[PDB]
């Protein structure tokens, strides 16, 4: 008679099923997620400098709204903004806000560098009981809002050289009076003009006498703009009135800082990849859990779940 | 499929084999056993975790992006925000629902692979001392005890050994 | 002897060229296309809900163009303009005119509420020549053009809260007079300004008096603004002249309405993805007729032909 | 190509053979006749069904885009809207380009597998009753009629019937 | 006995590493690079129309500047600005610069045809010091500095129809004056106006008079506004003085053109595929030279190296 | 590898063939020799030369772009700019590194897959006359001069010549 000998391959009863070109679901032994779905629900403190902004937007604490103080020319890899934080200083708005917001978070510091502007003839430290700074009526730290001095306004022509090897952050703004009598009890003249210049570049601005909605005591506004100045060039000041000035610039960096909108809380760990939903693992190549990520991060598809075999094809017996 | 060998010409898997993946089952003159081939087995194995690699590479660092949440209407500017990274999902989900369709194709190809070539190996030392049945067994025309199958399975079966025996036995009457 | 046993593939006499990785034509028995490159040439009707806007643009009858009027109230999931559209009411224009019509069209509904303005003070409902409704000198419905009442024009302080739960959409205007004439005899002072405000946000808006080209009659201009003001927050509205009032509210949605550019005609059909050229089968993954498409589409390609086998290499005897 | 059977050892196709894609034709004692094998047949079909069901899945429902259509000169806003849907268009241009090539190589080497099965299918069979004679043919070196041929054909040929007969007339002088 | 047949494959000693998707690197005997990572280092001139900036913007070009008049009325495919361009004539600022020099770039041609404006009660070609064209003072070729004549400076109402079948793109400006005293010497009014508009639009202008910084021994300047009129429209003209006027239009195109910022040399070459770093070749489908490129290239990539295998397996004696 | 003829059953390369890239070694009562076979040795190069042509077609004309360097802090509307390009750049990486991985893939197991039609091609022709050794050679088992390797070569051997002789000396004791 003799032998036989069979040749075979394995088998599993707990197969998996997984998609191909030709089937969109055949069985095989053994399989691997390629998709994450789920999130810690926290933020990982590492390896990335994470700046919880508490109840500060990122504005709010550039300007130096006074319950940002304690933000103060800190730093950040990803500065998260909280959905609770609430402005609490003189009523503001911010043409092209996304814009300063991201230049501001991209540079990833609020290093600010006080400068002595020559602000003879007009009084300085104006403030305000809509922006109190423990008792007394006060102002955005960052910002110096100028007043009239012995009943006068004279036009102030003020510059600044760029003599440093560095971009300068001025962040500036324009007084929105709630009344022709507060206008001239402030500023003499009936209407002011702001206008800030460097060899390139002009912004000039016209208050708007008139009272907009009821804010935190206020119906007056101040609007804030900004201005950048190179090495070489020169910021000049020009102001017949209504002019919120700088006190000197934020230095303005370039790196791999960001800022996201998140209420996840910031915990004792480590993760290379952020999302809003909180910190997640970067073994898988895709994701489901946000579009939105900061980091070395798996990329973001639409799927909830793609398998690779990792084994033959599963035939029971 | 590729190669008919998996789910084709072996009727199917053997799910008391959990030494190996391909292997080596026999009936002969001291009774029967099973054997896992250790060399077919890591080379599958070697060319699956080869593909698990190259998956898991990519750093992807990114770092400042855009928004992509808004909570204002704001028109032109917003409607290109949203455009461009709607655009950028659906092009990745592409890649990565074909890329697991190729990545799963050849996979259950490949181990279809390893089971033929395990199939001709195997045949090409019997010479004429056995016949493929088709099921995926070999009837080997000779006495071959433990020792025997060990050779086969050690790849040191040495066919001049038994062809006389086996060809008398082939072509009888 | 014996016999022969042969084994074979079917062949066919008229083959098909299809592409692969190493050969740009190589026959095979049978292929389908896979490139959609034809259109009806009519927009079905169905499923979505399809609005002609015949002689109108959006625009036109969010303002309420006289000639437009049918389209009050009125909703779509797809918003078709013509290109023979006419404006035939006072000459207007939008800055940022795209914005505005892409997020009336993406709310897909022209909804107004009226509301009770307190315009007490100044005269209501002027109109023109140039905008004739019926026989009678008329404006844009959805405005109110408002201008001086015993000769005075005194200055408007009006506001209106939003005490529902859903955003309001403003529309309103800032009338520039052909003259300093004109002017003067319908706000009495020579220069007026407009101001709209939110909690959040200023457009303020001064008027420039001066001849523009001449259009439907008149050498003057109507500029269109918009606000919208969310839940809990509330418009106010300043103004010394010139001012464009709105009579209420449009209801700000969001859904999967949009705005397609097309001459093709409806028809009473059903197709989910409609193209300018027409409505086209979404039933192959790719197409070629327009890189504009709305509803579930097949994706716009450059090639005019993907041809995929669907049967073996053809071997011809 | 892959498997050289098609377009390779087996010279042609057979423009007659129209009630399958793959089968048989004999030449016996009872003269000559052709069939189509139905599960080479059908699972190339199921196979070629199966990717055309892939591609006719997604939705790529979409609604409001950006403007994709301009009649105003503006600069930098639409040289941006331009840009990213001329990259969009380029890049789904390529994904549909290559899934073809992918696809239809794949097609042409799956299909070229399905004769190749079928070959050896029917080899293993015929065990030492014929030889292959290298065209897609087998010579039966035994009387094989009608009934014959259909058990080969249906897969109940019993080789041990004729095993003797085949192999008094293969080893010949 | 008999005899023994091999069969086999070739093999060479010096194989090359390439990435499967199983293996980041096997042997194989034979491979192609498919990244180009070279380039000449200079833009040949073939066989697109290669205009050099030379010390010139385009957009100094466009304007007039003195030492970009051999660029009048020229054309290109590709402009190269080079880093070292200077401006040398009235200090000026254009607003959204980079659409202008978008739009001109795109158009392909600086080609301008001269107007009669009637300019009837203002004097025409005024000059600084700080824009000399040979030794006299002079100004951008392509604009026209209105001033006042005998004292008195008229309200200008001046009108251009469209009759061509083309559209015209019209350049202007607003003189900014340093001082009160140059406003009105000037002027005669302390404050100007400028609109500029057709039957769809209007683009209002006020000088804001005031010093910027130092630049070219002025500290006054102009802004740059462009409109453009279709055919069958009209540009109406109107200011009460500060108007830095148009001498006519350029025409517009569009084509193949577009603008580049390199300074590799011009040579006397041919390559479809230019780029900042120079022209490459295009015979490979990958390029990792610049994404900046223009004309018929590869794409750009990260890779810096993606070889293909154009031969077998090496598996060496 | 998909095949196992290359870097499989073929212990290795021959360096020494440089006139094709598929052949012949040969060991007879006349001596030994070494012959390139043409025709499977064209048919990989023209499959590699195939698709070398398809990767050198795309014309990719693009001319007026965005701006993709930039001297200034913009914001908005330069992030969205970079982020479409940083889009549009790490897609086509993919693109490119999966083209690369795919064609290195196929055009490995399409040279194994020449390799091994050669084999079976040479196998078929042999008939009895010899036995795969399993090492990629065969045992010709009758007198077989060179002009009898020739027409192994060429394709015109002729079994039957030489079955008598080989069969009694396949089947000896
Ligand atoms: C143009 O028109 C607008 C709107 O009509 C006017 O704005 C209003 O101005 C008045 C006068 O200052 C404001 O009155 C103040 O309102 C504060 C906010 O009220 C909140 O609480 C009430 C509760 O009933 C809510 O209904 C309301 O919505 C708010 O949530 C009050 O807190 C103020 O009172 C406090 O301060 C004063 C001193 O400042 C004290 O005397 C009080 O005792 C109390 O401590 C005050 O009553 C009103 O809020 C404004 N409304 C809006 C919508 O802005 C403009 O003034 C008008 N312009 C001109 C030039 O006339
Ligand atoms: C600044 O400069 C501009 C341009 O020079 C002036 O604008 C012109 O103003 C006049 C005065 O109103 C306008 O005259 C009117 O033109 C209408 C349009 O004419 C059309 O038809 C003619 C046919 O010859 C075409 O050539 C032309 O292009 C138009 O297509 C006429 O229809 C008017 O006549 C009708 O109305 C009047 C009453 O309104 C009746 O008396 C007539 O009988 C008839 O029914 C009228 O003649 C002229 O069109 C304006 N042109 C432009 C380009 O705007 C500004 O007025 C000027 N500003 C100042 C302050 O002076
Ligand atoms: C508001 O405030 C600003 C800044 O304080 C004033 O701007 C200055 O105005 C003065 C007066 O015209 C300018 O003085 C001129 O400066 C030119 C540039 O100087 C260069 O070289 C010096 C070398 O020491 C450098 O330090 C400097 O940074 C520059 O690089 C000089 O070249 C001028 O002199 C030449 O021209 C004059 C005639 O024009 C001749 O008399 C000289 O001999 C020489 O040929 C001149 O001295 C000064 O540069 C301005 N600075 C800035 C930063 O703008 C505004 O004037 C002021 N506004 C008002 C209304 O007061
Ligand atoms: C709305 O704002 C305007 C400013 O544009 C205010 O205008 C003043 O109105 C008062 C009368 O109430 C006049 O005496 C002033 O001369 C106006 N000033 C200017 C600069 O024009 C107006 O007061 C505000 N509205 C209300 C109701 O107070
Ligand atoms: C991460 O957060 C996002 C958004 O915060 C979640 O997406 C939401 O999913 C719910 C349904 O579960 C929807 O109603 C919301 O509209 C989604 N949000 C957006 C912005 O689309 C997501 O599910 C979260 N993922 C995890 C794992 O928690
Ligand atoms: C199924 O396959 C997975 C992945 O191929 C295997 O688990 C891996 O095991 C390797 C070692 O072989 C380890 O490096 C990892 O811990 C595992 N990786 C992953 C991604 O899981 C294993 O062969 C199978 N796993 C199970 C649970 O059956
Ligand atoms: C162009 O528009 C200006 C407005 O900026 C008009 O200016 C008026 O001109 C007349 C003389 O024609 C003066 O009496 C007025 O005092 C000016 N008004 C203002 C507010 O400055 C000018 O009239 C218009 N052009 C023409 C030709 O009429
Ligand atoms: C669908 O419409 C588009 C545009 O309306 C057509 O594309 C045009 O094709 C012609 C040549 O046939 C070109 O001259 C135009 O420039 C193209 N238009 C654009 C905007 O590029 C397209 O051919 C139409 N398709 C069908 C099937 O009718
Ligand atoms: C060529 O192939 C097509 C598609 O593979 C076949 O036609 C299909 O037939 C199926 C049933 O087998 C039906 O569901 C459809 O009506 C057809 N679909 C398409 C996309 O055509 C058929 O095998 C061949 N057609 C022809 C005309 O030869
Ligand atoms: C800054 O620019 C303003 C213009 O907004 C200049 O204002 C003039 O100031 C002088 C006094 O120096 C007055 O006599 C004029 O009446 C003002 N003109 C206007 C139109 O308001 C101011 O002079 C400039 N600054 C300096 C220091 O000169
Ligand atoms: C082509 O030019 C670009 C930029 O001019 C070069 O990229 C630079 O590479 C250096 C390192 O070698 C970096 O420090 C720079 O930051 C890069 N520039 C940018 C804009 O990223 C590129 O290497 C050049 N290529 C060749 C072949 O010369
Ligand atoms: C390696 O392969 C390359 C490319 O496959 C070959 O060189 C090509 O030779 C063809 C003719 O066979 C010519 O058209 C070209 O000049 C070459 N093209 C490229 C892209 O190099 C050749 O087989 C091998 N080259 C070397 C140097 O060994
Ligand atoms: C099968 O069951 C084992 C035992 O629990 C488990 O480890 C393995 O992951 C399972 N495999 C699949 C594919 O479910
Ligand atoms: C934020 O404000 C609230 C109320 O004062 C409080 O929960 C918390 O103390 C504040 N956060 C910080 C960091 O002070
Ligand atoms: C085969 O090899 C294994 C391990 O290398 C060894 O345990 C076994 O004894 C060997 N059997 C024979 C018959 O050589
Ligand atoms: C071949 O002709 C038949 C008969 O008209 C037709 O149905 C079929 O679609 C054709 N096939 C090809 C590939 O042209
Ligand atoms: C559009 O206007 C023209 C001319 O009045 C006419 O063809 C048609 O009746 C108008 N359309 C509608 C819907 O009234
Ligand atoms: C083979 O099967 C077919 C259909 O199942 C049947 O018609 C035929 O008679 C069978 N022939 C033999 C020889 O069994
Ligand atoms: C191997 O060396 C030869 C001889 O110089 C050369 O032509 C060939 O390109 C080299 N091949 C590789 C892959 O390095
Ligand atoms: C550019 O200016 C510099 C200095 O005048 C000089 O190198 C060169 O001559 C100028 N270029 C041209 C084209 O005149
Ligand atoms: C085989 O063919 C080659 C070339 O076609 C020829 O040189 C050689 O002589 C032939 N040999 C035989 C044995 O036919």
């Amino acid at each position: 008679p003799g032998a036989t000998l069979c040749l075979g391959h394995h088998a599993v009863p707990n197969g998996t099923l997984v998609k191909t070109i030709t089937n969109d679901q055949i069985e095989v032994t053994n399989a691997t997620e390629l998709v994450q779905s789920s999130s810690t629900g926290r933020i990982c403190g590492s390896p990335h400098r994470i700046l919880d902004g508490k109840n500060c937007t990122l504005i709010d604490a550039l300007l130096g709204d006074p319950h940002c103080d304690g933000f103060q020319n800190k730093e950040w890899d990803l500065f998260v903004e909280r959905s609770k934080a609430y402005s609490n200083c003189y009523p503001y708005d911010v043409p092209d806000y996304a814009s300063l917001r991201s230049l501001v978070a991209s540079s990833g510091t609020l290093e600010f560098i006080n400068e002595d502007f020559n602000w003879t003839g007009v009084a300085q430290d104006g403030g305000s009981y809509a922006c109190k700074r423990g008792s007394v009526n006060s102002f955005f730290s960052r910002l110096n809002w100028l007043h009239k001095l012995e009943y006068k306004y004279p036009a102030l022509n003020v510059t600044m050289p760029n003599n440093g090897k560095f971009d300068k952050l001025y962040i500036w703004g324009v007084h929105h009076p709630s009344t022709d009598s507060d206008q001239t009890s402030l500023y003499v003249r009936a209407s002011g003009r702001v206008t800030v210049s460097t060899k390139r570049s002009q912004q000039t601005v016209t208050p708007n006498i008139g009272s907009r909605p009821w804010v935190r005591g206020q119906s007056s506004r101040i609007s804030i703009y900004w201005t950048i100045v190179k090495p070489g060039d020169i910021l000049l000041i020009n102001s017949t009135g209504n002019l919120i000035a700088p006190r000197g610039y934020f230095k303005i960096r370039n790196g791999k800082s960001s800022i996201m909108r998140s209420d996840a809380p910031i915990g004792n760990c480590s993760s290379e990849c952020i999302t809003p939903n909180g910190s997640i693992p970067n073994d898988k190549p895709f994701q489901n859990v946000n579009r939105i990520t900061y980091g070395a991060c798996p990329r973001y598809v639409k799927q909830n779940t793609l398998k690779l075999a990792t084994g033959m094809r599963n035939v029971p017996e | 499929g590729i190669f008919g060998a998996i789910a084709g010409f072996i009727e199917n898997g053997w799910e008391g084999m959990v030494d190996g993946w391909y292997g080596f089952r026999h009936q002969n003159s001291e009774g029967t056993g099973q054997a896992a081939d250790l060399k077919s087995t890591q080379a599958a194995i070697d060319q699956i975790n080869g593909k698990l690699n190259r998956l898991i590479e990519k750093t992807n660092e990114k770092f400042q992006q855009i928004e992509k949440e808004f909570s204002e209407v704001e028109g032109r500017i917003q409607d290109l925000e949203k455009y461009v990274e709607d655009t950028k999902i659906d092009l990745w989900s592409y890649n990565a629902e074909l890329l697991v369709a190729l990545e799963n194709q050849h996979t259950i190809d490949l181990t279809d692979s390893e089971m033929n070539k395990l199939f001709e190996k195997t045949r090409k030392q019997l010479r004429e001392n056995a016949e493929d049945m088709g099921n995926g067994c070999f009837k080997i025309y000779h006495k071959c005890d433990n020792a025997c199958i060990g050779s086969i399975r050690n790849g040191t079966y040495d066919h001049d050994v038994y062809r006389d025996e086996a060809l008398n036995n082939r072509f009888q009457i």
